[PDB]
C-alpha cells in the first residue's frame, strides 16, 4: 500500500521499470520534468511496444514552475488522401478490420514530433543524451516480461498478416516470444539513431521517411512524405476547471477526456459526497448519471476544434451542471434512451 | 495506451498520455525503421452510430477529414492547489480513460485517500451507450449491487480498468513530499 | 507480534507466530544481552473480569499459576487439499488474529481471491466484548453497513488489522509453484 | 504475488529478514532451517516484535504428511501468584503487568528455535543464526515505519536505563528512518548461542544478566526459571472446511481452536453466493465470532493446568448448534450470549 516516496528530485512514473528508472535517473542527473518525460517517451517506445511508441501519437498537459499550463497536441493526423468513407464498401458498409489491422488504419505519427516540440521549448538536455537508454535498450534488448508475452501472443494473429511485423516480432521461423527471451530490435536503433542525430527530420525526412512512403504505397497504405513533412505538433490551452477549492487542469479537443472529466466533477460537486464515503451506492448513481449525460453530449459536441465548432466552454459551465445534477433523482435512473445530448440547453 | 507522470524538484509537472491506440496498433510495422504503426483511424467515427473498438459513437463532429485528429478520450491531467503541484494524474483504457482519471481524482478530494488507495480502489464506468454499469470483480458487495440494480441499473462485471500512474505532491516545512503509485492493475 | 511462513520444495512448511506482546513487549531490556522483555503476562487474566490489552476477559481457566502459560489467540496455521499444502498463513494482531487469520482463508477458499487479493481484502472483528463490529477505513460502503447497523451492529472504525505473511501452493503440470504475499497493512 | 517454483519461498514482516530465510532455501536448507535463520533475524530487525526475549508457536506439515506442532509459548515465573498484580485493595496495580520486568514470562524463542532445527532441521544453528549476528554487529536501516513505532513507544523505553542506552541514539534521540541501527550487546548475546545453543541463553553469562537485571529492577525470573524453561511438542489442532485441511495451533493458544470453531459455523452457510463483503455473509461471520470469544472468556487457557474442552469446541455438531441459534437479519446483543451455549457443561461443574 505504502505509495512510493521521494523528497528530492521528484517522481518519474510510467508502466514499465526501465522506463520509469530510466525517467528517475534524468531527474537524479539534474534534468527537469520535460528532461525526464522525453526520456520516458523513447524508452516506453522500445520496452512497451504494445502502448509505447514512435509510431502514434498523444497528449501532454504541463504546469511549469512558473505558474504557466500549458497543453501538448501530438495526436495523429488523418493523411492527405484520408476521405469520410474511405473504411465504407460500395454499398457504405463498414468493410471488416480496414481501420483496425494493416497500413490504412494508420494515421500520420506525432509521437516524435511531441517529444522533440516539448523538449526544445521547455527541456534543459539535449535531446541525444535523453534518448541514449532507449537506444541502448533497442540495440542490447530486454527481457520479455510475464504480461509481454501474453499481450505479444494475444496480437499473434495480427502480426502475421504482415511481413514487417513478422520480422520484428517474432523469432525465427515466426515463432512467439516467450517470457524471459532477449529482445533485440536492430532496425529500431537505426531509427532512433537517426532522430539522436538529425532530431525530428530524422523520423520526418530523409531515409526513415523514405521507408515509411514507400512501405506503405506497397501496402496499400495512403501516408507519404508529403503528410510527414507536414506534420505539426500544436501546442494549446488546457480545458480548466476547479472541484471543491483545487484547480482541475486537463486535455483540450482533440481530446474529450479533460471536458467530459470536468464536466461530470462539476455536477459531483453539486453533492456532498464525502457524507457518506467511498462505494456508497448514493455517491456512485450521482456519478454513473453524471457519466451517462457526459457521454451522450460527447457523441454529438466533441471532435477536432480545428474543423469543428466544439462547446467547450459551455459543456465544463458549472450552471450546466447544476441543471443535470437536478434531474438526478434519489433511486431512480435516467435511462440512456431518454437522455438528450446537450439536454436542449447549450443556446 | 499508456500514461506517465512526472512533477520535479523545481515545481514542473507534465502528465503524458500516448499510444497506437488499440495493443500493437495496426500490428503492422514500417519494414526497415522497426515500428508498429498506429491504427488511430478507428477512433474517428467511419459511420454515424457505428460503435467502435471501445462502444463510443459520432456523427459529423467526428467524421474523417484530410489530416483531422481523431477523437480521443485521453485524459492527461494535473490538479493544483494554492497554484502548485498536487495531483498528476491519468490513464490508458479507451472510453474508460474519462471515467478511471475522474475516481481517482474524487477518491482523493471526496474520501481523502492517498494516492495509493486512490489508484488501488475498485472502479465503476458508465458510458451512456452500452446502457450498463460496468464494475470490477469484487468490486462491489451484494448490498451495493442489490440498491443499484433497484434503481435501474444494469451491472456487468467486466475486466479490471485503466493503469493509473499518479503522483501527489504535498508541500513540507523545508520543500515538498512526492508520493507516487502505479496501478496494481497492470 | 509478528508471523512469518515457510513452505520448501520438499513439502514441508512452517507456520510461525512468535512475538513479545505489546509493541516492543515490556519496554524493558535485560541491560548486557542487548533484548527487550516480553510483557506477555498481561496475556493472563490477572483479576476476573478485568480486560486485558486487547479487551479479553477471563476467571479461572486463564488465572495466573507459577511455571503456567498464558493464554495466547496466535493462530499460525496451514491448509491443506489432499494432505498436500495449500496455504500457510498467520498473522499480530492481539485478539484480532484469529479473525484476520480467518477471513484471509475465507476469501481464498470461499470467493476464490488469489493469495494476494485475499491478504489485501478489508478486514471486520466481532470479539463479543466490547459489543461493536470492528472495520477499517475504506473497508465497508455505506449500504453494507446501514444493513448492519440495521441488524443490531455498532460499527466502529479502528486501525488497519493485522500484517499477514502467506503462501500459496498450486500444484503445477510437473510440480509445484509458490505465491506469496506480504501485508499492505504491514 | 511474489513468486517461486524452485526452492519455495519464505515470507517475513521483514525484507532483511525475508531474504535471509529465501537464502537458506536457495542453499539447500529445508523449512525448518529458513524459518530458524529468520526467527533470529527478526530478533534484530523487527525488535518490536521478533524477539529472544519473548515466545510463540510453530504450526508445521512435513512432507511425508505428519502435523506437529511446537509450544515455545512463555511461562509464568516459578514465583508467580494469582493476584500479583494487584494491590491490598485487590485492585490492578496500573501498568504493572504492562511495563517493566514484572510484567515478563520466562522467554522461550531460544528454546524454540532450537528446539524444532534439532528434531526436524538439517542445519547446524551455528551457521543459521550469523546472518542475525551479522545484522546486529554490522547494522540496518531503521525503515520508515520502524521510526514511527520506536517514537511511539519513545515514554515507555525512558522507564528503563537499559533500553535508554540500546533504542535510542545518544542522547536520548529518537532513530530517524535511515539511520543505521548497530546492537553490539545484543550481537554478543546471539554470538553465545552460535557457540552453545540454547544454554548460551538459558544458563551461564546470559541467565547471569538476565537474573540480575530482574534483582535489581523488581523482577522475579531467576537462573532456576530460565534453566527449568521447557518447550512443549503438542498435536495441533485440527478441522476442515469445505473440503480443505486446516491444520492450527492447540493451546496454549486458543486461536486454532476458535478459527476451526468459526469456520465450523459459516460452513453452514453458502457464502460463495453472495461474494465478498454482503452483509449477509459478515452477519453469520461476526455471530459466529461472537460466540466464539465468549466460549473463550471461559473455557480457554493453558490445557496443561485447567480442563479445556478443546474437541467438543471445534465439534461440527457444536458448530451447528450455534449455526441454527443465528437469526437471520438480527444480531444476538452479546448481554445475552452464554459461554458454551449449554453444550459445554460436564456435569455440575
Amino acid at each position: 500500500y505504502p505509495p512510493i516516496k521521494n523528497t528530492k528530485v521528484g517522481l518519474a512514473l510510467s508502466s514499465h521499470p526501465l522506463a520509469s528508472e530510466i525517467g528517475q535517473k534524468v531527474l537524479e542527473e539534474g534534468g527537469n520534468a520535460i528532461d525526464a518525460a522525453v526520456a520516458i517517451g523513447f524508452a516506453l517506445a522500445v520496452v512497451h511496444p504494445a502502448a509505447g511508441n514512435i509510431g502514434g501519437g498523444g497528449f501532454a498537459v504541463i504546469h511549469l514552475a512558473n505558474g504557466e499550463n500549458v497543453a501538448l497536441d501530438f495526436r495523429e493526423k488523418a493523411p492527405l488522401k484520408a476521405t469520410k468513407n474511405m473504411f465504407l464498401d460500395k454499398q457504405g458498409n463498414v468493410v471488416p478490420k480496414l481501420s483496425e489491422d494493416g497500413y490504412l488504419a494508420a494515421g500520420v505519427p506525432g509521437t516524435v514530433a511531441g517529444m522533440e516540440a516539448m523538449l526544445k521549448k521547455y527541456g534543459t538536455k539535449k535531446l541525444s543524451q535523453l534518448i541514449d537508454p532507449a537506444i541502448k535498450l533497442a540495440e542490447n534488448g530486454y527481457a520479455i516480461s510475464q504480461r509481454q508475452a501474453e499481450t505479444l501472443k494475444e496480437a499473434r494473429e495480427r502480426f502475421l498478416k504482415y511481413s514487417s511485423s513478422k520480422k520484428y516480432f517474432f523469432k525465427k521461423g515466426h515463432l512467439d516470444y516467450q517470457e524471459g527471451d532477449l529482445f533485440v530490435q536492430k532496425d529500431l536503433a537505426k531509427t532512433l539513431n537517426q532522430i539522436k542525430t538529425l532530431g525530428a527530420k530524422g523520423f520526418y525526412q530523409g531515409q526513415v521517411a523514405e521507408l515509411i512512403e514507400k512501405d506503405m504505397k506497397k501496402n496499400g497504405g495512403i501516408i507519404t512524405k508529403e503528410d510527414l513533412a507536414s506534420y505539426n505538433v500544436k501546442w494549446r490551452k488546457p480545458v480548466v476547471g476547479s472541484y471543491r477549492g483545487y484547480k482541475i487542469i486537463s486535455m483540450s479537443p482533440p481530446s474529450s477526456g479533460g471536458t467530459h472529466l470536468i464536466q461530470i466533477l462539476n455536477v459531483m460537486e453539486n453533492a456532498d459526497l464525502s457524507a457518506l464515503g467511498y462505494g456508497a451506492s448514493k455517491n456512485i448513481h450521482i456519478a454513473a448519471e453524471a457519466m451517462r449525460q457526459a457521454y451522450a453530449d460527447r457523441s454529438v459536441y466533441m471532435g477536432d476544434a480545428d474543423f469543428v465548432s466544439v462547446p467547450v466552454d459551455k459543456l465544463i459551465n458549472k450552471a450546466y451542471a447544476k441543471k443535470i445534477f437536478d434531474t438526478i433523482q434519489p433511486d431512480t435512473v435516467t435511462p440512456s434512451s431518454q437522455i438528450k445530448p446537450g439536454m436542449g440547453q447549450l443556446h | 495506451t499508456t500514461h506517465y507522470s512526472v512533477a520535479d524538484r523545481w515545481g514542473n509537472a507534465v502528465s503524458v498520455t500516448y499510444t497506437i491506440n488499440a495493443s500493437y496498433g495496426s500490428a503492422a510495422s514500417i519494414d526497415g525503421a522497426g515500428f508498429l504503426l498506429n491504427n488511430e483511424m478507428d477512433d474517428f467515427s467511419i459511420k454515424p452510430g457505428n460503435p467502435n473498438l471501445y462502444g463510443l459513437v459520432g456523427g459529423d463532429a467526428n467524421a474523417i477529414e484530410a489530416n483531422k485528429r481523431p477523437l480521443s478520450s485521453m485524459s492527461p491531467t494535473i490538479v493544483l492547489k494554492n497554484n502548485k503541484v498536487f495531483l498528476v494524474v491519468g490513464s490508458p483504457g479507451g472510453s474508460r480513460i474519462i471515467t478511471t482519471v475522474l475516481q481517482v481524482i474524487s477518491n482523493v478530494i471526496d474520501y481523502n485517500m492517498n494516492i495509493s488507495e486512490a489508484v488501488s480502489a475498485p472502479r465503476f464506468h458508465m458510458q451512456w451507450l452500452p446502457d450498463e454499469l460496468r464494475i470490477e470483480k469484487f468490486g462491489m458487495p451484494a448490498d451495493v449491487k442489490d440498491n443499484l440494480t433497484k434503481m435501474g441499473y444494469q451491472i456487468v462485471t467486466k475486466p479490471v480498468m485503466g493503469d493509473v500512474n499518479a503522483i501527489q505532491v504535498l508541500p513540507k516545512t523545508k520543500g515538498s513530499v512526492f508520493y507516487g503509485s502505479t496501478d496494481p492493475r497492470k
